[PDB]
């Protein structure tokens, strides 16, 4: 039949030592046992989880070694095998559960009502213990610090990868380092199922220890022993115990993959209060038990002796507001002074020059006023900045760098992927094969910045969305029978490449690029950065570039790089602020606009300028004054603010020659 | 005294508390409850809000209630039901309907009138509670609140046709032809063993008559999590909703609704043939109340007449349609005249004569024509605002397309057919393709569109009005050159 083998481990002495450790253990550094305190805390319907530390277990072993009596190296037994010690510890907790000391508080708990109703009828006229349980038991991996303190080495907490997980580590407690890619919704998994039986005896309980089960549907009680055909069992959800279950996939980091290989993936299962600890896009260190999946059902026959695997998770270690602190940070930055120039300069300190562009990127980072006028009129406060110019002028570092500053931002590129206009209504998700409404990148960045690199090569299909956002900021959705309009208020940062190379003495700016005049008119600001050879500038550029290669540090200079978290804190605080205008300030704007138009009537010339001024220019003047006012000022806007905005616009306009 | 098994709810006290609540409650107790200051007590304290709705429902005969949770908590003694309903919705609602059964009698015989009450006896009543508790999204739902009333919010994606549900089986005997009806409980049909007729009494002589049973209606709805609450780098989640009886065919596709209902979870089978089930349930909600996000009265007629008696009706609605637009009064005059349209006639001999006005706006590129079109879009009852930049060549007319959910054929009308009897606004008229332009030609000439594809040959009705806006080539419309060169439009289409 089944042969027998002798193994050193005996579970009786282990159980005795667990019972001794629960009572005796004290924190050496409230007084008394460490865990009977938290058990009493649990009994008062406040704590939902019990977490054991193997450092503490080593402390009990060290205490016993100080006494000198032999031990059973419980820490090694837990590491080698952990699926059984969970049940052992659960039984040990159940045996020594303290009484409720205060605030019994039975209000509307359905399971409580069922259990209380059971008592009267059972006594007047044995169930699975897990039904009465509420706490969840988790283990905590070892610490190298405590290990090195008492040697003994450590295996459970070592940050292995997905690839270093061999088949020799199955059934042990290990830790894996990786990035979370997919997380699923929370669903209930049955643990104890209760069937109601046509007022025959009473409801019956069955435990489920697999992913698949069979209903009972036959009443075996003493009163139900009567021979007449009477009916099968019906399930009752209220008297049954469920649990929260979640499954995730972790993927190997790019640094740890060897050359020529493709990264692998691992599956993680989490049950209990630990659910929702992991989200997509997080680099974490997850500890758990590595167990074999049954792989049954279809396609099991072909494998024969091949199994799946998964990791039952028990611990999570993620690697990486209005308060007086941030109230004082802004005051400190105000007392620092030179906020405008320093804020513009610290943006991408590697790149030397293009300081006006850095001023304009700051105004794009902040947003103008979005005022909802009555009778349906709306006015946009978002910023549309396009940066044109010859190749090899740092076109595509500037952009990427701006994406770092604001959390709400997406870097979308040419026809390699379609994300600008992918407001599709069909999503063939493999998990369920049903449609999901999937928004595009333009919709994704709300109150944010959309960085569209290589805008020249992008197709007219995305041009439709770009045209519509600047008009109404509300994306109409695909024609898959939903008729949905989605909010898409966003600011646009575009990078352009002139047609066939560099700037051309062809006079029309429309000839330099493919973009239509109407599309360019909606842009708030246009910047031309042409590469003109000058003997002085090349020397400083070469020196600046080569200093970075010689020493990895950027070239030290009197200019001080402000700390980036301060950048974010000031930018957010400015964004929260709401300006206001006065009647006197806007009167000078009319004079400015009429002077600009009287210039534009004669400004039509062979080479310089793009068409003529439009009322959209007046709108953008106020829109840009918004950000310059939000930068440091409040309440009414200064008159010199309009001068600053006009100066920035005029420099951008004069960039056509330069 | 006796309590329904499992729960702690007893009918005896609940019925009495509810009748006390209904005959006792007023806005007085409600405004004492909320007491948020600046609370009006101007004769509202004695209005008897529940009794007046009860009487108006009795005289109308409709059965719809809007019982609220805060109002239910307002009364001190009935405060128990507030926490007794969240945990046991079904039994409390069963008591609800049973008490409303005699709520009619409690008021019909106060003056001993001659109401029949027999049609009241036959008809049944129910309730639609709302605002049960704090609204929480589907992203936060644990197994800890199964079979408890919740309030959810989400986007409607799709609906399914009516689903039959058996209520009363019907078995006939193939020998003696005897008919008997067997009720079904929770889906399972208890088969008749042998014919009840003692004389017939034959084993295995039963036949099911499918079309002689009794059925009820079901509908299933699909929801999606709203984009506002979703965090970064996530995919929206979905929930299925069960709708029964009068609430079927209420939620249109693409709307955003807040619903109240009972959370539930059921098992689904592992193997289709075997009895075996798998240890992971599916979660859904059974809904009880749904909320979203003609027949003009005589007073409206009188005010319409007196306003129509204004000295200058032309200029007033000239300025009303586009409040933001300054000057450009003449184009507003034309649009106001267009929105009414001349009379339409179709006499037998000559045929139909058109009664729609078509308007084309064009000129320098940075005027405000698009805002004008979006203004006239809203005023008109039925109309469509779609640009002519691209899309399918028959995107404004019928386009036979394969159905996505089912591998079937669906005939989908376009934007010109969907603007029948109204004003259809076209934007960016100059970018419309040479092949689709001809379609508009048959629309503006015969007002009908014919489709002949996939074995389908048919004609639809356009009968709409075209308001279009265009842009020239260049940054200005120089008056010296005539219209034709600048607008890039065929002479007949402009004509
Ligand atoms: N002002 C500058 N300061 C520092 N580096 C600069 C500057 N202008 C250009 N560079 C150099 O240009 C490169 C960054 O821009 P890069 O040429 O890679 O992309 P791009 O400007 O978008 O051009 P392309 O059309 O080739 O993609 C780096 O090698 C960088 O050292
Ligand atoms: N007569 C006007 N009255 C009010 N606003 C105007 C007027 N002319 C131009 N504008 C402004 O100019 C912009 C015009 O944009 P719009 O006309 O929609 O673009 P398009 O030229 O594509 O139709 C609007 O934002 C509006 O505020
Ligand atoms: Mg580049
Ligand atoms: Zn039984
Ligand atoms: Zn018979």
């Amino acid at each position: 039949a089944l042969p027998s083998i002798q193994l050193p481990v005996d579970y009786n002495n282990l159980f005795n030592e667990i019972t001794d450790f629960l009572v005796t253990f004290k924190q050496d550094t409230e007084k008394g046992p460490k865990y009977m305190a938290m058990l009493q805390k649990v009994a008062n319907r406040e704590l939902n989880s019990v977490i054991i530390d193997l450092d503490d277990i080593l402390q009990y072993q060290n205490e016993k070694f100080l006494q000198g009596t032999q031990a059973d190296d419980l820490v090694s037994a837990i590491q080698q095998n952990a699926n059984h010690f969970t049940e052992l510890f659960c039984r040990a907790i159940d045996n020594n559960m303290p009484l409720p000391t205060k605030e019994i508080d039975y209000k509307d708990d359905v399971l409580d009502v069922i259990l209380n109703q059971r008592r009267l009828r059972n006594e007047r006229m044995l169930f699975p213990p897990n039904l009465t349980r509420r706490y969840f038991l988790y283990f905590k991996p070892l610490s190298q610090n405590c290990a090195r303190r008492y040697r003994k080495k450590a295996i459970s907490s070592k940050p292995l990868s997905v690839r270093q997980i061999k088949g020799d580590f199955l059934g042990q407690l290990i830790t894996v380092r990786g990035i979370i890619t997919r997380v699923s919704d929370v669903k209930p998994a049955v643990e104890v199922i209760a069937y109601t039986c046509d007022q025959c005896g009473y409801e019956v309980f069955q435990e489920v220890n697999s992913r698949t089960f069979t209903p009972l549907s036959e009443c075996t009680s003493e009163e139900c022993s009567q021979n007449q055909t009477k009916g099968q069992l019906f399930m009752s959800t209220r008297a049954s115990k469920f649990s929260a279950f979640q499954e995730c996939k972790i993927q190997e980091l790019s640094q740890q993959v060897p050359v020529g290989h493709i990264p692998r993936s691992l599956n993680i299962h989490v049950n209990g209060t630990l659910v929702r600890s992991l989200s997509p896009g997080d680099i974490v260190d997850v500890t758990g038990i590595f167990l074999p999946a049954p792989y049954t059902g279809f396609k099991a026959l072909k494998a024969g002796l091949l199994t799946e695997t998964y990791l039952e998770a028990q611990f999570v270690r993620q690697h990486k507001s209005l308060t007086s602190d941030v109230e004082e940070r802004v005051m400190e930055l105000i007392t620092s002074g030179d906020v405008y120039n320093r804020l513009a300069k610290s943006i991408a300190p590697e790149i030397y020059g293009n300081l006006d562009v850095k001023k304009a990127l700051l105004l794009l980072l902040v947003g103008g006023v979005d005022k909802r006028v009555g009778d349906g009129m709306k006015i946009r406060g978002d910023i549309n900045v396009c940066l044109m110019g010859d190749p090899g002028v740092a076109k595509s570092q500037l952009l990427k760098a701006i994406c770092k500053i604001s959390p709400r931002g997406v870097y979308t590129t040419g026809k390699g992927s379609s994300g600008v206009g992918l407001t599709a209504a069909v999503m063939k998700d493999p998990v369920t094969d049903e449609m999901i409404l999937e928004g595009g990148a333009l919709v994704l960045a709300d109150n944010g910045i959309c960085c569209i690199d290589e805008f020249d090569k992008m197709d007219e299909s995305d041009r439709t969305a770009i045209h519509e956002v600047m008009e109404q900021q509300t994306i109409s959705i695909s024609k898959a029978g939903i008729n949905t309009t989605l909010n898409a208020r966003t600011s646009i940062l575009a990078a352009a490449n002139p047609l066939y190379g560099r700037y051309n003495p062809r006079l029309s700016p429309l000839d330099n690029i493919n973009l239509p005049a109407a599309l360019l008119s909606r842009f708030d600001i246009l910047f031309l950065m042409l590469d003109i050879p000058s003997r002085d500038d090349d020397e400083k550029l070469a020196e600046h570039v080569t200093y970075v290669h010689m020493h990895n540090k950027q070239p030290d200079l009197d200019f001080t790089p402000v700390e980036p978290s301060k950048m974010r804190e000031y930018i957010a605080y400015a964004k929260t602020k709401r300006p206001v205008m006065s009647e006197a300030v806007n009167d000078y704007v009319v004079q400015a606009y009429i002077r600009l138009r009287q210039d534009s009537k004669r400004e039509m010339d062979s080479k310089f300028s793009f068409g003529q001024a439009t009322p959209r220019t007046l709108l953008g003047i106020i829109r840009l004054s918004q950000a310059l006012a939000k930068l440091r000022l409040a309440d009414m806007v200064d008159i010199d603010d309009v001068e600053e905005a006009l100066r920035l616009v005029r420099v951008s306009k004069e960039s056509l020659y330069q | 005294l006796r309590i329904i098994w499992g729960t702690n709810v007893s009918i005896q006290e609940c019925t009495t508390n509810f009748r006390n609540f209904l005959m006792s409650f007023k806005y007085k107790f409600r405004k004492i409850l909320d007491e948020r200051e600046e609370f009006i007590n101007n004769t509202t304290d004695e209005e008897l809000y529940y009794i007046k709705q009860l009487n108006e429902m009795r005289e109308l005969g409709t059965s719809n209630l809007n019982l609220d949770a805060r109002n239910l908590l307002a009364y001190k003694q009935t405060e128990d039901l507030y926490h007794q309903l969240l945990n046991y919705p079904q039994e409390v609602i069963s008591i609800m309907d049973q008490t409303i059964k005699d709520c009619m009698v409690s008021l019909i015989v106060d003056n001993n009138l001659d109401y029949d009450l027999d049609e009241i006896e036959t008809k049944f009543y129910k309730v639609r509670p709302y605002n049960v508790g704090s609204c929480k999204g589907m992203r936060e739902l644990n197994p800890n609140d199964i079979d408890k009333l919740i309030n959810l919010k989400g986007l409607v994606l799709r609906s399914t046709p009516v689903i039959p549900d058996m209520k009363v089986a019907f078995f006939k005997c193939n020998v003696c032809d005897h008919t008997m009806a067997v009720e079904i409980d929770r889906g399972v049909i208890q088969e008749p063993a042998r014919c009840e007729r003692i004389d017939c009494n034959e084993p295995n002589s039963m036949s099911l008559i499918h079309n002689r049973c009794s059925f009820a209606d079901k509908q299933v709805i699909k929801l999606q999590e709203t984009p506002d609450f979703v965090p970064d780098g996530q995919t929206p989640h979905s929930i299925s909703l069960c709708v029964y009886d009068e609430l079927v065919d209420s939620c249109r596709a693409g709307d955003r609704i807040e619903v109240t209902g009972t959370f539930r979870s059921i098992p689904i089978r592992a193997n289709s043939r075997q009895r075996v089930l798998k240890s992971l349930y599916k979660t859904y909600v059974d809904v009880v109340h749904v909320k979203k996000v003609r027949q003009i009265t005589d007073q409206d007629l009188a005010k319409i007449r007196e306003v129509a008696a204004r000295e200058d009706l032309y200029s007033l609605l000239a300025r009303s349609i586009a409040p933001s637009i300054y000057e450009l009064e003449d184009v507003k005059k034309g649009i106001l005249l267009q929105l009414f349209g001349g009379t339409n006639k179709t006499f037998t001999k000559g045929g139909r004569y058109r009664g729609d006005i078509n308007i084309l706006l064009c000129g320098d590129p940075s005027t405000s024509k698009s805002q004008i079109l979006q203004y006239v879009h809203k005023i008109t009852p039925r109309g469509v605002y779609t640009s002519g930049k691209g899309s399918s060549a028959v995107g404004l007319t019928a386009y036979i397309t394969r159905d996505v959910d089912t591998k079937q054929l669906v005939l989908e009308s376009g934007a010109l057919v969907l603007s029948d009897g109204g004003v259809c606004c076209i934007d960016e008229f100059d970018k419309m393709s040479d092949s689709t332009r001809s379609v508009l030609h048959e629309v503006m000439e015969q007002q009908t569109i014919s489709i002949a594809k996939a074995g389908i040959i048919t004609t639809l009705n356009a009968r709409s009005s075209i308001l279009a806006s265009a842009n020239p080539i260049g940054s200005r419309y120089n008056p010296n050159l005539p219209v034709t060169e600048n607008i890039d439009l065929p002479p007949p289409l402009l004509s």
